[PDB]
RNA sequence: UAGGGAAUAGUUUAAAAAACAUCUGACUCACAUUCAGAAGAUGGAGGUUCAAUUCCUCCUUCCCUAACCA
């Protein structure tokens, strides 16, 4: 009841983070990096998820926030190689191109040296460490092609 | 004009729809599971395992787990060692110049994008010479429509 | 009117400054 | 100016370049591993293909004939022993160099599955004294340069060596002999700064007396206790 | 330790049986 | 002032078609007619619905009626 001191005893809605419904970027500080891309390409998927999954425990173990992680298409390379003594070039291998991202926030700008030098230290054979900062570009990358609005984009060419 | 602008103004209220409109995402092939899997001929016969199987593989897992154990160990031990460094470091430079800490404390803008290889198996021939050939990249299209 | 409470009341050794960096109770036990 | 000699020493590494053993523990993880990868498995397409054939020859022999005329000329477990005659062939690299039967330890392909810093001889008041790379900080300047300077004060290198960030990795104080020691030069207050060694390397006219790449293991030989004590908290052989 | 985070199984349900085999690159090195 | 109804190709009518206009061609010495092709719209914005030509709500717009008794 307001008048007691007891008042208010049953609180709680400011102990939760305000959820009330697209999203804008956050930007990091000045002494803090923004939003980070973990990119992990490699040729065997196994690879590329048993790596992503430990630097998700990894981050999640150093208190760094992970505000997503996900995989991106495949891409998939028809290795191609020219006939020995001819000229028709006949496919051997079918390759296949699997990355999975780890996106981070909030990284100190002093600890990304250690943090930096920890993942690439455990990087498996086979895996390549892109580290680059979140931009509008990458987002859009994940969406389908829409050939409508490119077609419209001409127009005001 | 009634109809050459027309067509004109009607091109902002298509960048309006489709703008406004959802975006859907491109699908992981790693995670969907073709048909042609589903087909039970493919599924291999099942063997049981001995008991002293059962028992190697149980016991190694155990193993395992106090090994994984002294992995995570001395990974956390190398952390806090280069993190006591740093902060070490850090104090004695603020009294010694104030002005070198400042810059020292400072976001690099250069260390991004940071691109780092895996080790390979077998090293590097000096003088290899790979053969002849073509990639040909053939990553399916997929067209959203609405 | 208000009376003040006559002790602590819960939840205010709760720092909700950094209220996204806290951790939680992600379960129930 | 300061009474401290501020100095920015560089602490370069190559990064492994193959991979490390597997331990007798790890060895035996990874075959279970691919042991049940199998057994959850489905049937492969080449596996799928050589069932069907060996079913072929059955047709084509207890029965009168196969009325299949799409006989695989090539049958799939003939054309396995293809594939193994190439891999015979083929040679793979050297993982075991030959520095380590000559015991090289002035070259960038010893130890491949290990990490090395890169060890300086310098000469200290008539006394050789092994440390890292390091070149004296300059008014008007941040201490990254300092670091950076060393590079292009180095003995005649293409090394190109991608720095981690702008902070001391560690730091090491020490104070001058009382013979020498002054009031204008209490000590010394070194930086140490990480970078990954990507592409170059010295020259042939001078790197045996010049400079030494150790793996960790060796580091205590050489550098002076007190130094390598304060060393061996940022390098990490892992 | 590039062996942290490499030793795999296929983690799905259904999938056909695959083979180790060594990807020799352009410039001699394998994986 | 107050209520109601109505915004569909450039046009006019349908429930996204049709006839015109336009564009391309054929026929003609040429043009028109004619013939054969082609493109061409749901007023804007805001929704829901398994799906919006009959549905919103608003704006913008045009119309229709009413505005009486002392």
């Amino acid at each position: 009841y307001k008048t007691k001191p007891t008042h208010g005893i049953g609180k709680y809605k400011h102990l939760i983070k305000a959820e009330e419904p697209v999203r804008a970027i956050n930007l990091g500080t000045d002494y803090e990096y923004g939003v980070l891309n973990i990119h992990l390409t490699a040729y065997d998927m196994t690879l590329a998820e048993s790596y992503a999954q430990y630097v998700h425990n990894l981050c999640n173990s150093l208190s760094i926030k992970v505000e997503e992680s996900y995989a991106m298409p495949t891409k998939t390379i028809e290795v191609l190689q020219l006939q020995d003594q001819g000229s028709k070039m006949l496919l051997d291998s079918v390759l296949t191109t699997h990355e999975r991202v780890v996106q981070i926030s909030g990284l100190s700008a002093t600890f990304a040296e250690i943090f930096l030098e920890i993942i690439q230290s455990s990087l498996p054979e086979g895996v390549r460490l892109s580290v680059k900062e979140h931009t509008e570009e990458d987002f859009k990358g994940r969406f389908k092609a829409r050939p409508e609005l490119e077609e419209l984009l001409a127009k005001l060419k | 004009p009634k109809k050459d602008q027309e067509a004109k103004e009607r091109l902002k209220r298509k960048i309006r729809k489709l703008e406004k409109a959802t975006q859907e995402l491109i699908p992981i092939e790693d995670f969907i599971t073709p048909l042609k899997f589903l087909d039970k001929a493919r599924e291999r016969p099942q063997v049981e395992l001995t008991f002293e199987e059962t028992e190697r593989r149980a016991l190694l897992l155990k193993k395992w787990s106090l090994y994984k154990q002294q992995e995570r160990k001395m990974e956390r031990d190398t952390i806090r060692a280069m993190l006591e460094a740093q902060q070490e470091a850090l104090e004695e430079l603020q009294l010694e110049s104030p002005k070198l800490h400042a810059e020292a404390i400072k976001r690099d803008p250069n260390l991004f994008p940071f691109e780092k290889e895996g080790p390979h198996y077998t090293p590097p021939i000096p003088n290899y010479q790979p053969p002849e050939g073509r990639y040909n990249d053939i990553t399916k299209v997929y067209t959203q429509v609405e | 009117r208000r009376t003040p409470p006559l002790g602590p009341m819960p939840n205010s050794d709760i720092d909700l400054s950094n209220l996204e960096r806290l951790e939680k109770y992600r379960s129930f036990d | 100016g300061s009474p401290w000699r501020l100095l920015g020493a560089l602490c370069l590494q190559r990064p492994p370049v193959v991979s490390k053993p597997l331990t007798p523990l790890q060895e035996e993880m990874a075959s279970l591993l691919q042991q049940i990868e199998i057994e959850r498995s489905l049937y492969s397409d080449h596996e799928l293909r050589a069932l069907d054939e060996n079913q072929r020859l059955a047709k084509k022999k207890a029965d009168l004939h196969d009325e299949e005329d799409e006989q695989d000329i090539l049958l799939a477990q003939d054309l396995e022993d293809m594939w193994e005659q190439k891999f015979l062939q083929f040679k793979l690299g050297a993982r075991i160099t030959e520095a380590d039967e000559k015991n090289d330890r002035t070259s960038l392909n010893r130890k491949l599955d290990r990490n090395l810093v890169l060890l300086v001889r310098e000469k200290f008041g008539d006394q050789d004294v092994w440390i890292l790379p390091q070149a004296e900080w300059q008014p008007g300047e941040t201490l990254r340069g300092t670091a950076e300077r060393t590079l292009a004060t180095l003995s005649e290198n293409n090394m190109e060596a991608k720095f981690l960030g702008n902070a001391p990795c560690g730091h090491y104080t020490f104070k001058f002999p009382q013979a020498m020691r002054t009031e204008s030069n209490l000590g010394a207050k070194v930086f140490f700064f990480k970078a990954l060694l990507l592409t170059g390397d010295f020259s042939q006219a001078g790197n045996k007396g010049h400079h030494v790449w150790v793996t960790k293991d060796e580091l205590g030989d050489y550098l002076k206790p007190k130094y390598l004590a304060q060393v061996r908290r940022f390098v990490s052989d892992l | 330790d590039s062996s942290r985070a490499s030793l795999t199984r296929v983690h799905r349900q259904a999938y056909a049986r695959l083979y180790p085999v060594l990807l020799v690159k352009q410039d001699g090195s394998t994986i």
